């Protein structure tokens, strides 16, 4: 399996910026979940920051 | 509903809709008249079919009501004619919108799980569920009672 | 664990492919299939050998023979090469 | 996604209740019009190949400056074929999900499929904005171009097409 | 309107290759120096 | 056809097909001759139809029929019309089967590589369809035309 | 915060082009109706009290959240609430007035959920309140300008859900 | 515009709006129709307005046009005449809208910032929108030109 | 990942020391409770849905969230919680075993109240859950086992506010 | 906040060592270009508005940024980029003075990239914009002090990135 | 330690502790008081183990200390038995670990690209741990030698 | 991922010129150092695993972070170390015969600095680390060839602070 990057495959406009973050070594050191909660986001009014 | 995920069919396939997704969102919408009648039909019968419902229910399911059931006693009685007036109002919502998307996301995915951790009996609730679809299709012609039966068995077949 | 803990219809993790292998399984079996891919001509993907033959294991075997036919593919040959038949105890 | 009926309905059980007569008129408007959806989505299925080409020239004959080099800023409009060939592949997608958010009846498919990111992605690509919005509503008044003599159509298309522009655009105000 | 936002990294994407170009990008994408033959590879190019 | 698109997309799920699915299947077999008596009468007008197809694709694209243009000389404009033949045959299939797959499984999926590797211009041949259906509205009243109408318009999408 | 001229301003300014046929076309439709927001704001900001009196009457006032222990049992916790309710039914004028529903979101939506989670705010409940005030204030505007105050009532339902 | 700000206002105050507010919201809402008059006189006029307006502002400033001034040669004088054409565009949003709040957030907060950072003297273009008034004013009648005038010279104001 | 004897060797490890008397002192102390701790775990994995079934009965049955609107009101949100309260359960359990609660921050605690704030998830409720599922585990283990358990609880509690 | 010598007494105090021949090895070498700097940070503090004149219009003057919809339309928003490049002009001028950019993550690169994603600002025109401000300011100071200015640009277009 | 990947193997099983699980860790804990005496023996004997062990360690491999080898001198010779103190104190903490998972993420998991990396014969290394390991066994009885001389044979193996 | 050549042809390019006579001026600069670069990359390839055994053992090897508790202590963090080393090396090799950095920030430098704050590796000691493996580099390549392959380690350097 490669890692099907941006030139690679028609990429979709909904996860972007998360995929582009998947695949770099800084990965595995979003111990928090990037994905999940972006999709959830996504529905959701704004969050309070 | 028939629009919603012949949209998201078509969607996936990186593709518009075909003559046979068209002619039948085509053909669901001069449905729409028909539909509304039959579900305006359910509305207000909900004290009769919900009632009559749980009649059938106590007398085929004597144990989930006597001493140890589930629904015992004057409280659990209520929530258990409580979850027949939730399923009869989703029934309501896949005839209006021509599919079980409605009663899908709402009442049949993880039911078991619900059902199971609560200590109800899910195949007690299913026999419920099909004592009001007698009573459903009671009220209505030869025509509409295979829709509106057609319904109630598809979450019978879910729940369990 | 397993994958027959309770799950069928009307189950909060979608409806599946359910395999009956115990814990561990230890069973493998030694099929031989071809697998047409049939998207290749709208994709235009680099070219792969479609006819396989490989031990897939007793925990995964129904979900990739029902998932071979899910793509046309035809199975020539299988066979349960490592572990025992009718055996109670021991396939873990 | 959801379309208008499944929005009307998500709409009752967040209350809970049943569905009352004025949720049942807001479905009935949906069922009058929506044999009326489909010739319209039924008109882009056959000018579809056609309505790209009319909103490209339109656009071009308007901003000159996207076919031709960038300027120093790396900037991505229609300079280069490959440029040009991929450009021409959004003006399908803009196309195409507004072409189910008319059937749908709703503009629910539009953002969570076209605008989630949308800003994101260009952002990127350093892609026009400005442009990219009025290309989508050149599309509006051709599509509008075969359905004028009565006006009840004109709001059924207007509404995709003007939800992109709305949403897609730095708010000035 | 979009309620959350993923931030948009810096992509350069491709618009060629050069003789200079793809083999440092080989040797490069198996983690591995420049081999002999793909380095002499780099080298007789600036020659010409 | 329609029901092979239900069986098929229920079956990845692995459930029988919903209450929506066996409308589609319901509704579309019991539109079933009308689709049977549509065909009888496309296939009594093909020879019909591809000799005005041949009017207009050649006097619109006289480049094609030129010495030098592919279909210059007598056989290569034989099968000229055999090409037509069956892409009007291919639309009596997908006319029957109410949905796109005969006209996709073949004729669509590859065809541009299959023309580029002929040398048929492959905007030639989309206009070609699009002269098929343009010939085909003569021969055909305004009752039948729109329901074979979204069948043609299908494969210039699928040729673009 | 835009209104429905800002919006349609916006949307036509962002792609640099001039007020053509269809974003007039819009902005026609809205002053036709200017008539019947005013007089709708008019009732609303007459009858404020007597709306909210009326909300909590009808939905969540004898219900066990006003009893001992439930979600508004202290007298600071139900003042808030008849508070918390009049931002409710003022700002849901402004958008009836405004047209757009973009100053719901942008001053009552966000951080909204976020924050009666905080705090332990029964969600369920307050939705209820104001579909119930969403029905009182169709009885004092009338049918079409309550589907109007009525529309952005169920948008802070829905977002606030 | 006037609906957006006297909400705002009376959003801050914790209240809603008076009759004092509701009945100039009225009151705009029936002069809508005469400010769409007002703005279409001034849309398709902006060739003039713009060119005319550039005449008197090059006469009686001749020092930014000339060799040294900021808007020199055929490149500058372009941009000269553009940024008129920016500020007429508003006035016609401002007219619009019932106020300057189109104009306040766009091309007049921060604008001093600008065209001191572009070495633009911002008293010549003050000059510019001045020479656009006169020409503005007198293409509309006397009840008018108190409104379209009274736009530009806002404009004056927060441009110096 | 560390239980109390990894967290003794790594402290004593860390300063490139043996183990002194103070190191074996409280590894000594972990032997002790080893009994103990086994037969905590031993009647939790027993009585697993028991417990769960318990606590959401005692905390949040019938508490409006149950209701519609609330946060929990269909069925795969339901179906949810009893999955999510398994987890809290088990890890705790784990924690018991290994006596130290470096499995929960590192596998439970990291993004999760960071991600029940997305799916918009009252904390209030769901810490009152753990609070009333932790007052049933000191029924079955008894006093000092549940004493143990109870210590893991209020730490996702804790770290989960 | 450390210069070249903090850095270099940091990192031989960290060791709680004296400054041997190796930490004064670098001290006199930031020394010998003590003398460039300050006539790069001079020319600098005289040319800023000159230069920032320079960059934009030679990098993102015309773009389509520039024009209705781009990214910096309005006069706020043009005004905001004059003075936003402007800290960028003036930090790495502290850099170039303190010979070690803990300054600028400090004070600028931290929530930087974080914070033009809130507003929307496209980081891809902004880097080119410091490019070319970096292109710039090698024609002032000259090329030492250009390389000197310019190593400490592209550390925040990296960065930024 | 054998408490830490008993969880974390039936953690990944999504599954809680079998009795064959629950039963060792059972087993271990009163195994406890045993594993301590056992480590304590070897910890205030790191002075006869190690300098003994560096003893047949040049005895058996005099090129390493010879001059060229890796350890020549005063000063790679005091760091050749400072390993041989690390390798001692971790075998210390596997035997109250019950478990090399001490001994494997600490001098075992890429130890070949240290020393390796380092030019010390990686094989040397192993001989120099067989050295302590026929000292440390010659302290302890028969039931604890089975053990002791367990962990070093490990570190044996994965050295090599 | 630009060498010296794609960045002459993108900045004629971006212009949408052809390539005038200071394109060429440069490019022909460039295929003069071809030969250096070459001959540099070889003997790098050759005496990798010494270079990075000569840097570490004459930077960090003996300091305490090798020692108990310093940041390189166990086999599995030192391993990481030489294999976090190569890297650098071999980047830096990349960068010297592309003759252009921006492989190096696109494949090492973003979301470097930012992943060692999260393992709590030591930034101090890793760029000293890179100068004296950039010292090592000089020795065998020459001074000139040393004086390229050395622009680029201290761009790492100076990204990774
Ligand atoms: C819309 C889909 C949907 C369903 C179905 C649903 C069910 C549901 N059933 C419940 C309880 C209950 N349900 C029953 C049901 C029964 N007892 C019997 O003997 C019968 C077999 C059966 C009814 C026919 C009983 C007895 C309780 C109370 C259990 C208790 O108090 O422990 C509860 C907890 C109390 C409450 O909040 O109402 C929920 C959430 N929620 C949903 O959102
Ligand atoms: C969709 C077409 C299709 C079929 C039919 C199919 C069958 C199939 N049946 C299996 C096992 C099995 N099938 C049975 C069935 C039976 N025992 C009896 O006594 C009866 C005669 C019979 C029930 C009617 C049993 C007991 C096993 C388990 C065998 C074992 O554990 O060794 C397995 C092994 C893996 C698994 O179950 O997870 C497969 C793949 N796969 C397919 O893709
Ligand atoms: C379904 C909604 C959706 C959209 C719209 C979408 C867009 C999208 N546009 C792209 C590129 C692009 N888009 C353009 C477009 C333009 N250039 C101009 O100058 C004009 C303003 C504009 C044409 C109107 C260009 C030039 C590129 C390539 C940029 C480059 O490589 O230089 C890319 C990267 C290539 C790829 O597709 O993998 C994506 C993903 N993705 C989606 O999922
Ligand atoms: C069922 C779907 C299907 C199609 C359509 C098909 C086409 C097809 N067209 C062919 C040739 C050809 N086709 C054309 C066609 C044309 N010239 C024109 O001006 C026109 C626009 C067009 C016809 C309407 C010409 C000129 C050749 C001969 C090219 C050559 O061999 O020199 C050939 C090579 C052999 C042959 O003629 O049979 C195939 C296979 N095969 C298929 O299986
Ligand atoms: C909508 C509000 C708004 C305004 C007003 C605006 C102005 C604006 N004026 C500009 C330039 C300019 N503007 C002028 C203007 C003038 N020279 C003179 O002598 C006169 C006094 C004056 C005009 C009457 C000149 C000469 C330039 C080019 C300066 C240069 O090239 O350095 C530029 C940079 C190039 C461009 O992107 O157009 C902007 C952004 N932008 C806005 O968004
Ligand atoms: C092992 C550590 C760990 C935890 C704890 C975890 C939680 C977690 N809880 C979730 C949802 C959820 N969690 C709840 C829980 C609740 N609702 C209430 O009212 C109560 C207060 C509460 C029960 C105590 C609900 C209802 C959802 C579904 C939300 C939705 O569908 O939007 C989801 C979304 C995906 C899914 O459930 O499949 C995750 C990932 N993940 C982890 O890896
Ligand atoms: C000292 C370190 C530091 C920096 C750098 C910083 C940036 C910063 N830039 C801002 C906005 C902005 N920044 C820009 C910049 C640009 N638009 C473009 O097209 C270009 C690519 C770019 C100019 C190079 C614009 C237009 C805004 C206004 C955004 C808005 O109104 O929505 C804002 C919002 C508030 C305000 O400007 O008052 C902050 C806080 N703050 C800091 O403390
Ligand atoms: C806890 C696990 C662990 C181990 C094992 C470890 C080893 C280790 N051995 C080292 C050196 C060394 N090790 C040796 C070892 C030997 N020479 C020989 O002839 C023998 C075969 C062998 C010893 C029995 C020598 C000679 C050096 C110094 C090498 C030099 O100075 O170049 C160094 C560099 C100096 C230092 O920081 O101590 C480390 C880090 N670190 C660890 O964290
Ligand atoms: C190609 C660009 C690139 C780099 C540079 C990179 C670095 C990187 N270094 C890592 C760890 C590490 N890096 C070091 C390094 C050091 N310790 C010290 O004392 C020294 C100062 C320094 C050696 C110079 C150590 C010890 C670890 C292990 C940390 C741990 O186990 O917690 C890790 C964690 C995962 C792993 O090593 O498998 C990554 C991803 N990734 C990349 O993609």
């Amino acid at each position: 399996p490669y890692i099907r990057g941006f030139g690679e495959e028609p990429q979709e406009c909904r996860n972007w910026g998360t995929q582009i973050d998947l695949f770099q070594y800084s990965a595995p050191f979003r111990k928090v979940p990037q994905s999940i909660t972006l999709f959830s986001d996504y529905l959701k009014a704004l969050p309070d920051q | 509903s028939i629009v919603t995920k012949s949209i998201v069919n078509a969607d996936a396939e990186a593709r518009y809709l075909s003559p046979g997704e068209l002619d039948r969102i085509k053909s669901f919408v001069l449905s729409g008249q028909r539909r509304l009648r039959i579900a305006q039909t359910l509305t207000e019968n909900r004290e009769r079919i919900v009632k009559q419902g749980g009649q059938q229910l106590f007398q085929r399911r004597p144990d989930v009501v006597s001493p140890g059931g589930n629904a015992y006693g004057e409280e659990m009685t209520a929530t258990c004619l409580r979850d027949l007036d939730y399923y009869l109002r989703l029934v309501t919502y896949g005839i209006i919108a021509g599919d079980v998307t409605p009663i899908e996301e709402i009442g049949l995915v993880g039911v078991k799980e619900m059902y199971s951790a609560l200590g109800t009996p899910i195949s007690g609730v299913a026999e419920g569920i099909r004592c009001m679809k007698d009573v459903a299709c009671s009220l209505l012609s030869g025509e509409d009672a295979a829709e509106v039966g057609f319904y109630f068995d598809y979450t019978l077949a879910a729940m369990q | 664990a397993y994958d027959m803990d309770g799950t069928g219809a009307g189950s909060l993790e979608p409806r599946g492919i359910k395999s009956s292998a115990v814990e561990k399984d230890s069973r493998c079996f030694k099929v031989t299939f071809v697998l047409p891919s049939q998207s290749r001509l709208y994709t235009f993907r680099e070219l792969q050998n479609v006819y396989t033959t490989k031990m897939v294991p007793f925990s995964s075997w129904y979900a990739e023979q029902q998932r071979i036919q899910k793509m046309g593919g035809k199975i020539l040959k299988v066979e349960l090469v490592a572990g025992g038949q009718m055996r109670s105890v021991g396939n873990q | 996604m959801q379309d208008i009926i499944t929005s009307v309905i998500n709409q009752y059980d967040l209350s809970g209740r049943y569905l009352d007569i004025k949720g049942i008129n807001q479905i009935n408007n949906y069922f009058d019009t929506g044999l009326k959806r489909l010739m319209i989505a039924k008109l882009i299925n056959k000018e579809a190949t056609n309505l790209i080409k009319e909103a490209s020239e339109l656009l071009f004959i308007e901003q000159p400056e996207l076919l031709r080099p960038c300027g120093n800023a790396f900037i991505g409009n229609a300079y280069t074929t490959r440029r040009y060939a991929a450009c021409i592949r959004d003006i399908e997608y803009y196309l195409r999900y507004s072409a189910y958010s008319i059937i749908a009846g709703n503009n629910s498919i539009l953002d969570e499929r076209v605008l989630d990111g949308l800003k994101e992605t260009y952002n990127s690509l350093l892609v026009p904005i400005g442009p990219t919005i009025r290309v989508i509503q050149l599309l509006k008044e051709i599509i509008q171009k075969k359905f004028s003599t009565e006006n009840i159509e004109n709001a059924i298309i207007a509404e995709p097409f003007d939800y992109l522009a709305i949403n897609l655009s730095d708010k000035n105000l | 309107v979009t309620k959350a936002s993923g931030g948009s990294p810096v992509v350069k994407p491709q618009l060629y290759k050069t003789a200079s170009m793809l083999t440092i990008a080989q040797a490069e994408q198996q983690d591995r120096f420049l081999e002999l033959g793909e380095l002499n590879q780099l080298v007789s190019f600036l020659n010409t | 056809s329609l029901v092979t698109q239900v069986i098929l997309s229920a079956d990845d799920e692995l459930r029988y097909p919903t209450a929506g699915e066996l409308e589609t299947i319901s509704s579309y077999l019991k539109t079933g001759e009308y689709r049977i008596r549509l065909i009888s009468i496309l296939q009594g007008k093909e020879q019909e139809i591809i000799r005005l197809a041949s009017k207009k694709i050649f006097q619109l694209h006289p480049e094609y029929i030129a010495p030098g243009g592919n279909a210059s000389g007598a056989r290569q404009r034989a099968l000229c019309l055999r090409d037509y033949g069956w892409y009007l045959r291919l639309i009596t299939y997908a006319i029957l089967a109410g949905d796109k797959e005969p006209l996709e499984k073949i004729g669509i999926i590859g065809v541009r590589e299959m023309y580029n590797s002929l040398g048929v211009p492959i905007i030639g041949m989309i206009d070609a369809i699009k002269c098929l259906k343009e010939a085909t509205v003569e021969v055909i009243s305004q009752e039948e035309e729109d329901f074979v109408a979204p069948y043609y318009d299908y494969i210039i999408q699928g040729m673009s | 915060m835009q209104d429905a001229i800002t919006s349609v301003i916006n949307a036509a300014d962002v792609q640099g082009k001039y007020l053509d046929a269809n974003s007039v076309e819009k902005l026609r439709g809205y002053f036709q109706t200017g008539e019947l927001r005013v007089r709708a704001a008019a009732t609303i900001a007459a009858n404020a009290a007597t709306i909210i009196k009326e909300a909590v009457a009808k939905s969540l006032l004898y219900s066990d959240i006003t009893r001992p222990g439930g979600n508004m049992y202290t007298t600071r916790r139900y003042a808030a609430c008849i508070r918390d309710l009049d931002y409710y039914l003022r700002y849901a004028t402004y958008g009836m007035l405004a047209g757009d529903p973009s100053i719901l979101d942008e001053r009552v939506l966000n951080g909204l959920k976020e924050t009666y989670n905080s705090l332990g705010v029964p969600i369920g409940a307050t939705i209820q309140a104001i579909q119930a005030m969403k029905e009182v204030t169709g009885s004092l505007v009338g049918s079409d300008a309550g589907k109007e105050m009525g529309l952005y009532f169920d948008y802070i339902c829905s977002g606030l859900s």
